[PDB]
RNA sequence: CGAAGGUGUGCUGUGAGGCAUGCUGGAGGUAUCAGAAGUGCGAAUGCUGACAUAAGUAACGAUAAAGCGGGUGAAAAGCCCGCUCGCCGGAAGACCAAGGGUUCCUGUCCAACGUUAAUCGGGGCAGGGUGAGUCGACCCCUAAGGCGAGGCCGAAAGGCGUAGUCGAUGGGAAACAGGUUAAUAUUCCUGUACUUGGUGUUACUGCGAAGGGGGGACGGAGAAGGCUAUGUUGGCCGGGCGACGGUUGUCCCGGUUUAAGCGUGUAGGCUGGUUUUCCAGGCAAAUCCGGAAAAUCAAGGCUGAGGCGUGAUGACGAGGCACUACGGUGCUGAAGCAACAAAUGCCCUGCUUCCAGGAAAAGCCUCUAAGCAUCAGGUAACAUCAAAUCGUACCCCAAACCGA
RNA sequence: ACCGGGAGAUAGCU
RNA sequence: UAAGGUGAUAUGAACCGUUAUAACCGGCGAUUUCCGAAUGGGGAAACCCAGUGUGUUUCGACACACUAUCAUUAACUGAAUCCAUAGGUUAAUGAGGCGAACCGGGGGAACUGAAACAUCUAAGUACCCCGAGGAAAAGAAAUCAACCGAGAUUCCCCCAGUAGCGGCGAGCGAACGGGGAGCAGCCCAGAGCCUGAAUCAGUGUGUGUGUUAGUGGAAGCGUCUGGAAAGGCGCGCGAUACAGGGUGACAGCCCCGUACACAAAAAUGCACAUGCUGUGAGCUCGAUGAGUAGGGCGGGACACGUGGUAUCCUGUCUGAAUA
């Protein structure tokens, strides 16, 4: 794989991008763990 | 026009190495980290400003942080930017 | 200068040093 | 020395900021380097100089 | 003056258990009477931690192969130097892409790892290391694709889409010879160079944008010649007369290299040239392009490797001269020319054939409405500059990426 | 298909 | 408040002050890099590219303030179609995100039992989306059973797992009435007499009570075991404080300290009387929120089939007066 696909598939920006992903980063926030998305 | 507040808040310290030492004589340049941006025209109009020195050109690089595992958890150091001056003929500290 | 920088205790399986 | 830049103009102060600036700043910094900067206090007396400094002009002026 | 717990003894009752005490333990336990149990474990292929036999058992990983003298070290078939033998050598070598993220160099150490070993290492600790207008990213445009302001069909949904938007692995401009440190070289140093943009001077002086033209901007298959890297040979320069039969010769060893740019524009390929008229052609514009017609000349015009002189009274250098932590540093440094063969590299997006016709946009040259055509803008030369920011270590068909 | 839930699910049986 | 301090891992030099500029705590303030609703555009989150208005002793680019979207208000311009409007510009009003549940809504399953099964508990539950406020929602009568009855709503106790329904099979769940926290009713729809006289909101004043840092605050020694006493023994005292915690073994009299009495330069919640600004005393007699009430056609839904349909919104047609 490459990292620009990573980041368009699954990153903070790319997952934001849809509705789902705010409430995913919701989700990630309650739950604490460090790293969001990637990197 | 530069601030000279900006100029002044550019240049954090000279670099002692041995190569530093060697082109101090070699090529009349010297080592100097910066900060994190540090823009060549900044750098330079502080440099001639502070030193009243003649510089034509200045190289940068960015050093990146060197991972430590001792004992702890890993560690991370801060990346720093150097520049490297080349004074025309002016010689200073 | 800094040259201190505080070693800390080792493990028991520690370098030699 | 609160009350020393408190009654101090604003050109004064600019003044006081930029000699600060210039002198302290880096004759605590270069020589922080090695080899000098026998006593470290320097270096967080002229910090918290400058931070008082900064903290006039504010209110001072413009306000 | 010794609690709980741990660990042995003795005395007790039909029993689950109760009491005393030796030692460790070094700070809590709790008489009798009533209540709550997460209440009493021996198995549910029950769950978590530790410890076992199987066991010193095959294997130590392609069947390319190591050995000796010296040095560090106490310890050296595995580390360092020297010598001998062997393997790969259209790779097991070297340079980039994705990927890894400092594993790269030095000093230092043996906590843990290397299937046993290290003093060693892609391991620990400390330091150093990546220098860009010319390398790329970055940025302009763009194909499929997404978003998709307005807007159409459509009960809601859903379908579709003008313009814009990003979207590269596609197109747009520029540097090489030598050296440099243990790690960095198209970056740093000597040189010669080139591109984009701004200001001034000198000299001349018809521009804009949209509107157009060539070009950008292209497919498959097939064969011929020259040139270059490269290699062989000849001469030339420096060093030599062979541990053993010959070996001053028609002898042996090493070198005989030089980039981009500049002017020549050749070999080859393409196009036949000059003058006049119209275009109902390029949405009306064109001084440019092409199309339609007349007069004249023959070899004019475009592209085009390589070679030629400058680049280069240079560097590079065979091999020597001094100082040496024996690792190395500085100076000088002779010759550097011809013939042949030749490639997948260039001439060559060249030449012949074909249907499946093999993207678009931007930069770039062209003359084009109003106007200015002293001016402004445009062209030739000189001075001055700006070209920002990001990776420049190392591995990269492998011990460092993906498979633990 | 994976994730969290319905669901500590459901009938028989070990 | 202050004689110790530069928060710790985790030592060291460095100094800062000792009676008010050491240091700590609290109130009020300023600064607050980048991503993140992210809001100038792009974009692979912490990156790039920009456009205007301000000031540049080098005028090569720097530094400071703005540049997304809904409807409305004010003002200025401005089509169809002369003002009017469609459209455009400046400023303001709230918001796009997060937060664990609580309410009102729009959709919404599956497994399981009932002889399989129409149907039902399952289940309007898990789950998806919108607004909401410290509570929300709902609620002062064309409310309810009907012959006796109370006069707001919310929640709790039974009433009551009772009446009834259901292939009377699984299960489902009533009403009235009583006892409790709590009670406030109303507003205007509209003319006159009489006025800023009650009440409400804002703005300041001074008081009390609290908060955001705190002060004071009672009383003990000997011997033995003893590593050290806070443990046995002699005894005295405080107690409005023998709650608790730390101190070399179990502490009322060693300390923090609990009972109790005090403390605010500044801000902050509530209760007061008032200068001022706005809604607005009190009385009278009217008067009844209209294309409405009702009816009809056609949808989904009370076990069930628009049906004999009382009732829930109507897609659509008709259609009275206000005691």
């Amino acid at each position: 794989p490459s990292v620009l696909k990573r980041n368009r598939s699954h990153g903070f920006r790319a997952r934001m991008a849809t509705k789902n992903g705010r409430q995913v980063l919701a989700r990630r926030r309650a739950k604490g763990r460090a790293r969001l998305t990637v990197s | 026009m530069i601030r000279e507040e900006r100029l002044l808040k550019v240049l954090r310290a000279p670099h002692v190495s041995e190569k530093a030492s060697t082109a101090m004589e070699k090529s009349n340049t010297i080592v100097l980290k910066v900060a994190k941006d540090a823009t060549k025209a900044e750098i330079k109009a502080a440099v001639q400003k502070l030193f009243e020195v003649e510089v034509e050109v200045v190289n940068t690089l960015v050093v990146k942080g060197k991972v430590k595992r001792h004992g702890q958890r890993i560690g991370r150091r801060s990346d720093w930017k150097k520049a490297y001056v080349t004074l025309k003929e002016g010689q200073n500290l | 200068n800094n040259r201190p920088v505080y070693i800390p205790r080792p493990r028991p399986p520690h370098p030699r040093l | 020395m609160k009350a020393k830049e408190l009654r101090e103009k604003s050109v004064e102060e600019l003044n006081t900021e930029l000699l600060n600036l210039l002198r302290e700043q880096f004759n605590l910094r270069m020589q922080a380097a090695s080899g000098q900067l026998q006593q470290s206090h320097l270096l967080k007396q002229v910090r918290r100089d400058v931070a008082r400094v900064k903290t006039l002009l504010n209110e001072k002026a413009g306000a």
